[PDB]
């Protein structure tokens, strides 16, 4: 399920803005 | 009637401008404060909850290591943050109470909002009902109309940056990438999941990306997950450009239509950019229940009212290594931040 797939990923925590 | 809002921005732009052409500067010192805890720690960021000495008032003091900001080539942006921050004023805009600097750091004393980053609360709930997604959404619609009127571009819209104050309304923070431009820009900035296609393809862009991120935001609130996601940012960027969205069974045919327009690759058709303006958004069926002036005044029953344990260390959040903030006996990057 789309929801689980989301939950399984790693981009589910506080996300960082890009600009390295 | 709608001349109220037409006659409001004018008054505000005059108010804004005056502050933008004559920035406030060095208006307090570290010692006039007592550090309470470290609410976060970034690559150059840092937010240390503090208590104002002379008044017992608590502020969220943001501390940026001078030398880092430079190394990360964030000088212009870091200066953009302070400059724009000390001029704007809006109900949903976290107020920068004080600013100043020393030999090693730059300090932006932000207003402390004891409500709860919408992120945790969203990931906790799973997803917000459409009615509720609307509530917060509305406030964003308005805050941008404010910002955009000042030729300002947020560029970092996402749940994270949205705080829920004690009354249950939103306070936007994190203006690191906000900038005041009238042409179009090119820097690659924002958060992967919220980047419009014209940023990823680096075509040059305008305030249109902000209305895109709104779609993404509204979608992630109502769905429970971003419309475009994967493991590595490279993929995110891909799903985005292909530009193909899929809505959850539970999305109102009205949300989808609105979202079908915000999340629109074609700049000539996307809401917020077109001539009619922010009214193609404000006047959409999904926003029929919404009373825009009710919200500005905040005369609306909030959906969620955080159980805040008062000023300061209410409870929860998370603990970091309380790193000391040192001030070199030498000034670091004088000329660079001279105007900070
Ligand atoms: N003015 C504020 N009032 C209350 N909490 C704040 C304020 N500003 C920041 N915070 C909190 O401190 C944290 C700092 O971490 P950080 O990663 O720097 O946030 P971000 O980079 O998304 O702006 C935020 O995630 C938020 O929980």
């Amino acid at each position: 399920t789309t929801y689980a797939d989301f939950i399984a990923s790693g981009r589910t925590g506080r996300r960082n803005a890009i600009h390295d | 009637e709608q001349e109220s809002v037409k006659e409001f921005l004018a008054k505000a732009k005059e108010d804004f401008l005056k502050k933008w052409e004559t920035p406030s500067q060095n208006t307090a010192q570290l010692d006039q404060f007592d550090r309470i805890k470290t609410l976060g720690t970034g690559s150059f960021g840092r937010v240390m909850l503090v208590k104002h000495k002379e008044s017992g008032n608590h502020y969220a003091m943001k501390i940026l290591d001078k030398q880092k900001v430079v190394k990360l080539k964030q000088i212009e942006h870091t200066l953009n943050e302070k400059r724009i921050l000390q001029a704007v004023n809006f109900p949903f805009l976290v107020k920068l109470e004080f600013s100043f600097k020393d030999n090693s750091n730059l300090y932006m004393v932000m207003e402390y909002v004891a409500g709860g980053e919408m992120f945790s609360h969203l990931r906790r709930i799973g997803r917000f009902s459409e009615p509720h997604a609307r509530f917060y959404a509305a406030q964003i619609v308005l805050t941008f109309e404010y910002l955009h009127s000042l030729d300002l571009i947020y560029r970092d819209l996402k749940p994270e940056n949205l705080l829920i104050d004690q009354q249950g309304y939103i306070q936007v923070t994190d203006f690191g990438f906000a900038k005041r431009v009238k042409g179009r820009t090119w820097t690659l900035c924002g958060t992967p999941e919220y980047l419009a296609p014209e940023i990823i393809l680096s075509k040059g862009y305008n305030k249109a990306v902000d209305w895109w991120a709104l779609g993404v935001l509204i979608y992630e609130m109502a769905a429970g997950y971003p419309p475009f996601f994967a493991d590595q940012p490279i993929q995110i960027y891909e799903k985005i450009v292909s530009g193909k969205v899929r809505f959850p069974s539970h999305f109102s045919s009205d949300l989808k239509d609105l979202l079908r327009n915000l999340l629109q690759v074609d700049l000539t058709k996307r809401f917020g950019n077109l001539p009619n303006g922010v009214n193609d958004i404000k006047n959409h069926k999904w926003f029929a229940t919404t009373d825009w002036i009710a919200i500005y005044q905040r005369k609306v029953e909030a959906p969620f009212i955080p159980k805040f344990k008062g000023p300061g260390d209410t409870s929860n959040a998370d603990d970091y290594e309380e790193e000391e903030i040192r001030v070199s006996i030498n000034e670091k990057c004088g000329k660079e931040f001279t105007e900070f």
